[PDB]
């Protein structure tokens, strides 16, 4: 499994497409695409445990976390597998996403295919918040858009 | 072996209802979670119709999936504009290489047999076009001739499907349901088929009784027919 794709959509203007590419099974995952309809600023961006979107937050589960860690920023030693930090929307409400991540994968225990990718209204506090919820979800507020990560090749 | 979802007086009410049915090897019960496990060679549609019971996921990891099936194109004949959801597939692994599909369809404009398939890729950016080749064709049709509770000129259907595939092999692919348009002419898009689809998603398989789909809000935007 070498390429994956996700169509982010929601009830509002936020919508986007995100691509994933991983040449080696234990190489990094390249993550790129665009999200539009965002307010200017930083938005929480992560993968949930499940891709079941029948019941919203409830069915998609917590952050994808097979190693049972606490929440963190993507560069942090302590983080969920699903934690991809923040995307940044410019003044025209467009977030151009360009990420390399070493923790997510397109195969094995960290495989994100078939899970929900989500973009949130507020910034992820990257677990650096002074409350317990910070160490669980990063306090990114409500979900603006989501999609299931599917096989692209 | 499959798991079904349903006080202490409730318990024997159900075990009763099932007893004269053959092919059943054992019955186990967990009234706490309100579920029931049944190990058998007997059809699940038999188990459920006899009883209200839904197919549910076991606790087994990566054994359950779901696909929310939405239209991608705008159809002339399709004037339901509050949601593009037309169908729901609940998928449970019931064997080592055996899987069961709880399919519901509701709110389609044309009565008919709809055909289910799994396509190779879970890329729904371009609707069916981007999902690539058929990967598994389901021979059995979804019979949609029942009128839909969503109003007149709308139809519904339901069926269980089966495949010799483990759940993990379906994750990330596309589940696609389609029917030839009766009137391809009236459709400007040069589109010949009425299709709705979704990426097959990992699921905990802890589904509630009513087969429904909510918006990112939480509001219910679609449900299986009564
Ligand atoms: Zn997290
Ligand atoms: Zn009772």
């Amino acid at each position: 499994a070498t390429k994956a794709v996700c169509v982010l959509k929601g009830d509002g203007p936020v919508q986007g497409i995100i691509n994933f590419e991983q040449k080696e099974s234990n190489g990094p995952v390249k993550v790129w695409g665009s999200i539009k309809g965002l307010t200017e600023g930083l938005h929480g961006f992560r993968v949930q445990e499940f891709g079941d979107n029948t019941a919203g937050c409830t069915s998609a589960g917590p952050h994808f976390n097979p190693l049972s860690r606490k929440h963190g920023g993507p560069k942090d030693e302590e983080r969920h597998v699903g934690d991809l930090g923040n995307v940044t929307a410019d003044k025209d409400g467009v977030a151009d996403v360009s990420i390399e991540d070493s923790v997510i994968s397109l195969s094995g225990d960290h495989c994100i295919i078939g899970r929900t990718l989500v973009v949130h209204e507020k910034a992820d506090d990257l677990g650096k918040g002074g409350n317990e919820e910070s160490t669980k979800t990063g306090n990114a507020g409500s979900r603006l858009a989501c999609g299931v990560i599917g096989i692209a090749q | 072996e499959a798991t079904y979802a349903i006080c202490e007086n409730c318990v024997n009410d159900i075990k009763a209802c099932l007893k004269n049915v053959p092919g059943i090897n054992s019955l186990n019960f967990d009234i706490e979670q309100q579920i029931m496990s049944v190990e058998s060679s007997v059809a699940p549609s038999t188990i459920i119709n006899t009883l209200d019971a839904i197919i549910r996921g076991a606790g087994k990891p990566n054994s359950s999936a779901v696909a929310i099936l939405e239209t991608f194109q705008k159809y002339t004949i399709d004037q339901k504009k509050d949601t593009a959801v037309r169908g729901l597939a609940r998928i449970v692994q019931v064997g080592e290489n055996k899987t069961l599909f709880d399919i519901t369809v509701n709110g389609v404009p044309e009565a008919g047999n709809y055909h289910a398939s799994i396509h190779e890729k879970g890329d729904v950016s371009k609707g069916v076009e981007s999902t690539g080749k058929v990967w598994h064709k389901f021979d059995e049709p979804i019979e949609c001739f029942n009128e839909s509770d969503l109003g007149k000129n709308l139809y519904s259907g339901k069926t269980f499907l089966s495949a010799p595939l483990p759940t993990w092999q379906l994750i990330g692919r596309s589940f696609v349901i389609s029917k030839s348009l009766n009137h391809p002419e009236n459709e400007p898009s040069s589109v010949k088929d009425y299709s709705f689809l979704g990426v097959i998603a990992r699921s905990a398989g802890v589904w509630e009784n009513n087969k429904q789909v909510c918006a990112c809000t939480g509001k219910t935007v679609w449900a299986a027919a009564k």
